């Protein structure tokens, strides 16, 4: 399987330097081009460079030239994007495209002969702020969560910094029927998110749901069980 | 470096039924080879970009025969002989022929489809957060068609003004929906100084202002 991962969400201050990673998987990173592309959140994409696996020359835009530096680790199948002298203006989501070769594997919609493929992403946020965790809070089902035979539960993730917040349901196994919403800005300047999901409420006895929030710039991992009750 | 403009602003389009979005470049898009590398790339809500077109006739594996791309010199268009409910998104056009490449500004492809009424949960402040000393409520409204949506916080019948933050998702990929998050914050105190909490939502798929409400009951 040719899978692409990304380093997780980071927050560096204005002056600094930012480090991403990019893991290919199934396919050896030789002779497979490796591209560099931001996106500023709600704005264009930015090609910021390319980088040759078997050595061939790497272009950066003009933009990027003097802070962007690329490296690959053929032994960890892992290239490499720095970018240095952060400004305000670098808070984006940071993606690499694998163009290059034959992927060979399938991944749902098989690539083949085509060589893109792209990274899930990661989000890096200049500013000197401190970082805080989520509190993450159930959302529980009750009479007042159902509807003609559907009960509708959730998580609150409140008061977070920096934007960056990842919603998962059951490990994962949960995916129909959920809606994680956009983060809303509280007046303090912190992030807070919600994420819900309707189930059959004849289930509520029998089945377990619990939610993964993972938000990596606070380096926390919490599994809260919503579990129904009270009104 | 070569500019890249989408015709197409925003487009609203019925089901099953085509589109087409364009794409201009000042400078020709012919390598010094003699082709034209051309790119085509759609990016669902929350999603890295998909490959779609290359050239501007090829099609990427995969990718669905809906999907069709044919361009000439500086103009280019991308056709979806049907329109799905997954194919809600943006789409960008990216050109491969000269560094650096370049990106077009985007363009949104929305959906049209026939009004659907949310559906309203109402959910009380947690225990654990009541500790932490607030008390958030939320609204939820559920899988309505027309984006228009109306809250409103009401406390013990009091209207509200503030406190409340409210968020909506982007449109599903498998209704073509829209859902509604509004939460209303209050300290602990202000919380248990009152008794019913409910929240009024007013849609256009309601005949009438749907309202979901609880007694505090400490919590």
């Amino acid at each position: 399987q040719v899978r692409v991962v990304q380093s997780g969400a980071e927050v560096k201050n204005p002056g600094a330097s930012v480090k991403v990673s990019c893991k290919v998987s199934g396919y050896t990173l030789t002779e497979l081009s490796i591209h560099w592309v931001r996106q500023a959140p709600g704005n264009g994409l930015e090609w910021m460079g390319g980088f040759d696996p078997e050595d061939g020359e790497t272009i950066y835009a003009q933009k990027f030239q003097g802070r962007v530096t690329m490296t690959e680790d053929t032994s960890t199948d892992t290239a490499y994007m720095e970018l240095s002298s952060l400004r305000s203006d670098d808070t984006a989501v940071y993606y690499c495209a694998t163009a290059g070769a034959i992927t060979g594997t399938p991944r749902n919609f098989y690539y083949y002969y085509g060589m893109d493929v792209w990274g899930q992403g990661t989000t890096v946020t200049v500013s000197s702020a401190s970082t805080k965790g989520p509190s993450v809070f159930p959302l529980a089902p009750s009479s007042k969560s159902t509807s003609g035979g559907t009960a509708a539960l959730g998580c609150l993730v409140k008061d977070y910094f920096p934007e960056p917040v990842t919603v998962s349901w059951n490990s994962g196994a949960l995916t129909s029927g959920v809606h994680t919403f956009p983060a809303v800005l509280q007046s303090s300047g912190l992030y807070s998110l919600s994420s819900v999901v309707t189930v059959p409420s004849s289930s509520l006895g029998t089945q377990t749901y619990i939610c993964n929030v993972n938000h990596k710039p606070s380096n926390t991992k919490v599994d809260k069980k919503v579990e129904p009750k009270s009104c | 470096d070569i500019v890249m403009t989408q015709t197409p602003l925003s487009s609203p389009v019925t089901l099953g039924q085509p589109a087409s979005i364009s794409c201009r470049s000042s400078q020709s898009l012919v390598h010094s080879d003699g082709n034209t590398y051309l790119s085509w790339l759609q990016q669902r809500p929350g999603q890295p970009p998909r490959l779609l077109i290359y050239k501007i006739s090829n099609r990427f594996s995969g990718v669905p025969d809906r999907f069709s791309g044919s361009g000439a010199g500086t103009d280019f268009t991308l056709k979806i002989s049907r329109v799905e409910a997954e194919d809600v998104g943006v789409y960008y056009c990216m050109q491969v022929t000269q560094f650096p490449y370049t990106f077009g500004q985007g363009t949104k492809l929305e959906i049209k489809r026939t009004v659907a009424a949310p559906s309203v949960f109402i959910f009380p402040p947690s225990d654990e957060q009541l500790k932490s000393g607030t008390a958030s409520v939320v609204c939820l409204l559920n899988n309505f068609y027309p984006r228009e949506a109306k809250v409103q916080w009401k406390v013990d019948n009091a209207l509200q003004s503030g406190n409340s933050q409210e968020s909506v998702t982007e449109q599903d990929s498998k209704d073509s929906t829209y859902s509604l998050s509004s939460t209303l914050t209050l300290s602990k105190a202000d919380y248990e100084k009152h008794k019913v909490y409910a929240c009024e939502v007013t849609h256009q798929g309601l005949s009438s202002p749907v309202t979901k409400s609880f007694n505090r009951g400490e919590c």
